[PDB]
């Protein structure tokens, strides 16, 4: 369990945005699109996300970057799919 | 001075102002004012201290 | 004069009109007869009213 | 990009008058009949208050006649009776209407205090009503004949006038007349003419009313509402499901009161149409029209005419206005309260075994609470086939479900709450620990935050469903994350009673005991010495200890030494973490000291070590207090041996003064004062007797004959440590208790001679009873007073939130120690702590900057300022903050449950109000009503008058009611003469110069004055100092900040002096004004900038003004607010807390601040 979030509050200053970011990440884990970045102790996604914040390997910057990259990861897949839609003309 | 503030003169007048006090806005009547005032504190029916 | 609560503004407004005499009733009824029979006669004087019937 | 048509996520809201065609737009049919249901088959009669055709199908996706019963046929209108088969919920949605025969006035616009139809037409109310009742004729568009436009006539007058003028003159009566008035009204023309008339004549009485009225007019014009709409042509009907006919047990039906009303309206209306088609006489149709007016009025808002009663029941029927308003003063459901799922509650118990980050929860409770989670997790692993079977499993309570519950509980926090919620700590998050029992276990250290006793107090539990709620609870509402009261940086986790008696009993020293004067290597063998029974817990002993100091740079220094201390202190030292010096535990450890221990530990080691430290302190406190064997006997309370003697002597005095009254040497009242004085002095004597005795009387021998120390007696240790009891109560246990005072307040001259250890007889007890009853009554009253105060406070602040980061202003208030009377009622260090310097400060010598510019002053900065002699620091405050529509974090301070600077987006107004309000139960002109008076800015009863302007003054004129005072400035003119009643003893010297704001008389003064004459900083200083004078005298710690934000909200409004944009005398937001003048100093007009004057509005007054009308409808009078907004067509954009709470979306603060921001900028932009 995570008794105090002070360390996470150290990694990202705002402390509300801590809740938001850790939330978003915890969601990334809870509805599984992804896996933890650090060993799961049986800790629920709620705490795993916080452990990820405390280790400084997860925050708003990192998440935004990863997501932005994944958009192009899908664009690459559907590259030949959507260009086949030239029937639009 | 109480008399100096009294708008009325005779008994009928007083009963008029009283009946118009208790049941205001409706036209007063002699039998009405009399019946009211007699039925307030003087009627064995509508009143008692026991 | 106006105490609101239309029970009054009615009760007083009607109280103005004086009660009818036993003769006045007959007067009014006679006036009724005059009016009506007038319109009936006016109807009888119209050709289309007949032809329609 | 096509903008949109259908459903989006809506912003703001709009409110205005309703058009007949608009009313029809909502209406999906006209209700033509008073009938409800058929009376046998309960189906709705067509075209009635309850109807399938107009409103909706009785049962889901089914026609009334029953032809199309299939879920397939949906958008189908039935041929038999048109009913589109769709969910029954639509019968809760679709509205209706009624076409009224004769026009009707909307009672909300007739009877609202500033009658709308009245002042819009510039016509008196009584006239308009007299016209509505057909009592008189009113003119419309008189033209040029003999008569005015708004003029009123009578029967005979109207007849004569008509006889004179056939046409070019117009008069009507009834509702049609008022409608004709409003419709013929041309607002623009009135605007032009009124502007001219405003400009021509010079009189105050004239142009005041003139400007007010033109402003009103043009406002109503810009609204988009046309006056005609104040008169209802069409009457909308509320959906049937919102006024249900639904049946009950025993075949009995129950329906709302709106049906009686609506039915009445329909009836009278239809009967009116009937009487029209019968060509009835005037009187009849008039009576009918009036009756219709009354019915409609009673429907809309009942009680403003006759108070109509419901069928067979005396109690007046509830109208739509009452439906909206609600009850319990002003409570609109999002206020009074709302039922919530996933919750519970029960009696609470102790659970000392718990860590402070957790708490006990009953098994069954946790089962029923987490039930959905339990289902989903049961079938996720595969223990249950389907959700049904899962329910069957948890219903049977199979052995396998308990483990799954242990799974879903683990990292999942829960919210705990108490009944009297005041400060934010009233609700705190904990980690659930499954416990066998029906009782909730609550960690002892938190029992202070809730103000919860163990006497049967109940707590409630809520489950943080969504992920965001889990993380919100864990990172904010969590217990460990708030260790510090938001009111002041002092720890609220301070040990309570048993624990402090434990730590007190531990570290203390009796003169002689086992192992006295020996030496030990370390705390380990000290404890080992104690447990074995070889050495006593308390003995003076030298032992070697290793203490750390982190005084190096981010680094712990280690040093060892032989400390002269006691066995108990040595044992306790094991707990004290790291860099804390041994000195802290070398004392007697009272409640105050044991608190300062935790404090220092937090300001040194940080959060986590403070948490674990506190936990350990609780555990050891309980353990050693248990071992201590502390108890209370009847002999533990020691009465002075000299008591009876003091009693007798003070009793001789009374007969001395009595004999003097017998001989007439003294008067009656003076005698009374004398006897009361001697008895009081007696009580003081016995008190300070038993105190000395009970305190130091322990007389014990070490190696010599005698010596004496502070007593080891139980009740004393209890009172001295601060565990419980106090000198006041102990005084009542041993010595005599006080003198009592009859309800009148006249204090009886025969005090209570006996005490509780002794017996009280009949009289004494009877006399005490009144004191008791007045005690309970007064306290129970002051709870309510506190509540009301907090309410006014949150209402006046609320939406104030930290928004911008830094406004960057050098502005601030001068922070000095309070220095009242004799020495220092409060230091400088506390006043400036956790705040930020407006500008850099100096040493005695300069070009050496200790604290640069704006920096947070923490313990090190404040002690660095304490090293130096600096008596003066200018500090940034929330009252002087340059940021408009909010406070910048750089202005506020660091104060929070955490030592770091205040976060961006935290809502400070709320927490400020809560902080001011929580202690309010602990407050005793002076007192709590004094505080209420202060925040209300009420002018006192017998105030003082400050000098208007500096310079020499003299006494003008003579006696009529006043003797005029003539002021004479040095350079400028002297028109200023104030009329001061001469029957009030003056102060000001007839021959001396008086600075503006000097004392021209005595008594308290209204803060309006202090603001105007002495300045803004001056008045805020007066308020904060006076209210702090009230609290501090009671022993209440509240930081100046919260009070200062309340103050900022008080002065939010100001009245303009100069011109060039808006009106002259308008009171308006200093935010709006300052933003407009700062914007007008450059560009625009070169400089047209207008001067204002700061205004002081009381809290309850400043609460009145809120942009959002939905917010105003909450705590104010709803009926007025809705109208008064609806006329101007006011558009509520939300943007505040209360409004967003009502509308049910994320709060524009806290976590939601990242939302409303990313929105607010997207709005009014690209
Ligand atoms: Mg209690
Ligand atoms: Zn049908
Ligand atoms: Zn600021």
């Amino acid at each position: 369990a995570r008794v105090t979030v002070q360390d996470a509050v150290e990694k990202i200053g705002n402390r509300f945005d801590l809740v938001l970011v850790a939330a978003r990440r915890a969601r990334q884990m809870q509805v599984g699109g992804k896996d933890p970045l650090v060993p799961e102790e049986n800790d629920k996604t709620t705490v795993i996300a916080l452990r990820e914040i405390e280790e400084g390997l997860i925050n708003n910057q990192i998440l935004d970057v990863r997501e932005r990259q994944e958009q192009q990861e899908q664009e690459a897949a559907e590259l030949q799919a959507v260009t086949a839609i030239a029937e639009g003309r | 001075e109480t008399l100096r503030v009294d708008p009325t003169n005779d008994r009928l007048s007083a009963l008029v102002e009283i009946y118009r006090m208790m049941r205001p806005g409706e036209p007063p009547t002699r039998e009405a004012a009399e019946s009211l005032f007699e039925n307030l504190f003087f009627s064995e029916d509508r009143y008692d201290l026991s | 004069g106006r105490t609101t609560d239309p029970v009054r503004m009615y009760m007083r407004e009607m109280g103005t009109v004086e009660l009818l005499t036993r003769e006045g009733e007959i007067d009014i009824a006679k006036r009724i007869e005059d009016g009506i029979n007038q319109v009936q006669c006016s109807v009888a004087e119209y050709p289309e009213a007949i032809t329609y019937l | 990009l096509k903008a949109q048509t259908k459903t989006e996520e809506f912003d703001a809201i709009k409110i205005a008058l309703a058009s007949p065609d608009m009313i029809r737009s909502w209406s999906f049919g006209e209700v033509k009949k008073p009938e409800t249901i058929n009376y046998r088959t309960f189906k709705p009669e067509r075209d009635g208050l309850f109807c399938a055709r107009i409103f909706g199908p009785v049962k889901d996706y089914e026609c009334l006649c029953g032809k199309y019963k299939r879920l397939k046929h949906r958008g189908v209108i039935c041929e038999k009776c048109g009913v589109e088969v769709t969910q029954t919920k639509v019968r809760r949605e679709r509205m209706g209407h009624i076409e009224l025969a004769s026009p009707t006035a909307h009672i909300w616009f007739l009877k609202s205090l500033p009658s709308r139809i009245g002042l819009l037409l510039d016509m008196p109310l009584r006239d308009i009503e007299r016209v509505l009742y057909f009592e008189s004729y009113v003119v419309i568009e008189g033209g040029m004949t003999n008569l005015e436009r708004q003029q009123i006539l009578t029967e005979e007058q109207y007849l004569d006038a008509l006889e004179e003028f056939g046409d070019e003159f117009d008069a009507k009566m009834g509702a049609e007349a008022i409608q004709a008035l409003l419709k013929s009204m041309d607002l623009e023309q009135e605007c032009e003419q009124l502007r001219e008339e405003l400009n021509e004549t010079n009189s105050e009485t004239k142009r005041k009313k003139l400007t007010k009225r033109i402003k009103l007019l043009e406002a109503f014009v810009q609204s988009g509402n046309k006056p005609e709409w104040m008169i209802l042509t069409v009457l909308p009907v509320l959906p049937p499901d919102l006024r249900p006919l639904v049946p009950l047990d025993g075949g009995r039906f129950a329906t709302s009161d709106l049906n009686d009303l609506y039915r009445r309206v329909i009836n009278r209306n239809n009967r009116l149409k009937r009487l029209l088609d019968l060509a009835a006489p005037d009187i009849i149709v008039r009576n009918e029209k009036r009756m219709l007016q009354e019915a409609v009025d009673a429907l809309l808002d009942n009680g403003r005419r006759g108070r109509a009663i419901t069928g067979s029941n005396k109690r007046p029927l509830k109208s739509l206005a009452d439906m909206i308003k609600g009850k319990q003063g002003r409570f609109r459901q999002n206020l009074l309260g709302k039922r919530v799922d996933y919750s519970g509650r029960s009696v609470i118990t102790v659970g000392p075994y718990l860590r402070l980050h957790q708490c006990g929860l009953p098994k069954k409770m946790a089962l029923e609470l987490f039930k959905p989670f339990i289902y989903g997790k049961l079938e996720l692993r595969g223990l249950a086939t389907t959700i049904k079977a899962a329910k069957k499993m948890v219903e049977r309570e199979e052995a396998v479900v308990w483990d799954i519950l242990d799974e879903v509980i683990r990292e999942h926090p829960v919210l705990l709450n108490r009944a009297p919620t005041l400060h934010r700590l009233g609700i705190q998050a904990f980690e659930p620990v499954l416990i066998e029992g029906k009782a909730i276990q609550l960690h002892p250290l938190v029992c202070a935050a809730y103000n919860a006793d163990f006497d049967g107090d109940q707590m409630a539990v809520h489950v943080p469903l969504t992920l965001e709620a889990q993380l919100e609870a864990r990172a904010l509402m969590m217990s460990t994350n708030n260790i510090l009261s938001p009111a002041n940086g002092e720890p609220i986790i301070v040990p309570s009673q048993d624990v402090v008696l434990g730590l007190y009993y531990m570290t203390r020293d009796c003169v002689n005991a086992k192992g006295e004067g020996m030496v030990l290597t370390g705390p380990k063998e000290a404890e080992r010495l104690y447990r074995s029974g070889l050495a006593s817990l308390h003995a003076r002993v030298k032992v070697r200890i290793t203490e750390y100091e982190k005084d190096a740079n981010g680094e712990l220094v280690a040093k060892t030494s032989l400390k002269d201390t006691t066995v108990g202190r040595a044992i306790l030292w094991m707990i004290v973490p790291k860099g804390l010096p041994y000195s802290i535990v070398n004392q007697a450890l009272g409640k105050k000291a044991i608190s300062k221990m935790l404090n220092t530990c937090y300001r040194i080691l940080g959060l986590k070590p403070t948490v674990i430290f506190a936990d350990q302190i609780m555990y050891t406190g309980f353990a050693y207090a248990a071992r201590s064997g502390a108890s209370v006997g009847i002999d533990d309370m020691v009465i002075p041996e000299k008591k009876h003697e003091i009693i007798s002597e003070a009793e001789a005095e009374v007969a001395e003064i009595q004999e003097q009254f017998q001989s007439g040497l003294v008067t009656a009242g003076e005698r009374y004062n004398k006897v009361i004085d001697i008895w009081a002095a007696a009580n003081d004597r016995v008190s300070k007797a038993m105190m000395d005795n009970l305190q130091t009387e322990t007389v014990i021998n070490r190696d010599g004959q005698e010596e004496k120390q502070v007593s080891f007696n139980s009740i004393y240790m209890m009172a001295d440590s601060g565990a419980r009891g106090s000198a006041a109560q102990i005084r009542q246990l041993a010595g005599m208790r006080g003198l009592m005072a009859k309800p009148d307040g006249s204090i009886i001259e025969t005090p209570i001679t006996a005490n509780f250890r002794e017996g009280l007889n009949v009289l004494q007890y009877f006399i005490s009873t009144h004191g008791a009853r007045k005690g309970l009554a007064d306290t129970a009253l002051k709870t309510a007073n506190s509540g009301y105060l907090t309410r006014r406070l949150v209402d006046v602040a609320q939406d104030l939130v930290v928004t911008e980061d830094d406004c960057g202003t050098h502005e601030g208030i001068m922070m000095t120690p309070v220095i009242e009377g004799g020495d220092v009622k409060e230091p400088l260090r506390d006043r400036v702590l956790g705040r930020v310097t407006a500008e850099d400060v100096l040493k005695p010598g300069t070009a050496d900057i200790l604290v640069p510019r704006n920096t947070l002053l923490h313990e090190q900065w404040c002690d660095l300022l304490e090293e130096n002699s600096v008596d003066a620091v200018k500090v940034r405050s929330v009252v002087s903050c340059d940021t408009d529509f909010g406070v910048c974090a750089h202005c506020y301070g660091r104060d929070l449950a955490r030592g770091h600077i205040i976060n961006k987006g935290e809502a400070i107004g709320v927490i400020a109000a809560q902080s001011i309000g929580e202690p309010g139960t602990q407050l005793t002109t002076g007192g709590l009503p004094r505080v209420a008076d202060l925040f209300e800015a009420r002018r006192p009863k017998e105030p003082a008058i400050l000098a208007e302007i500096s310079g020499i003054v003299s006494f003008g004129k003579e006696t009529k009611g006043k003797r005029r005072l003539v002021i004479t400035p040095v350079d400028g003119s002297d028109p200023y003469e104030e009329m001061i009643p001469k029957w009030r003893q003056l102060n000001v010297f007839e021959g001396e110069r008086v600075e503006r704001g000097d004392v021209i008389s005595d008594g308290p003064e209204a803060p309006h004055d202090i603001l105007r004459l002495r300045g803004v900083h001056a008045v805020t200083r007066y308020i904060v100092n006076e209210v702090q004078d009230v609290y501090r005298l009671q022993g209440v710690k509240i930081n100046d900040k919260h009070i200062e934000v309340i103050v900022r909200q008080m002065l939010r409004k100001a009245t303009i002096v100069n011109a060039g944009s808006s009106d002259f005398l308008e009171g308006e937001q200093v935010e709006y004004s300052r933003v407009k003048i700062a914007n007008r100093e450059l560009e625009a007009n070169g400089k047209v900038g207008a001067t204002y004057s700061r205004d002081l509005l009381g809290i309850t007054k400043a609460s009145l003004a809120t942009e959002s009308f939905i917010s105003a409808a909450s705590f104010q009078e709803t009926t007025r607010v809705l109208t008064e907004a609806a006329v101007a067509g006011k558009r509520d954009e939300l943007r505040g807390l209360k409004e967003n709470v009502i509308v049910g979306r994320l709060i524009p603060a806290g976590t939601g601040y990242a939302y409303h921001q990313d929105r607010m900028r997207r709005r009014a932009a690209g």
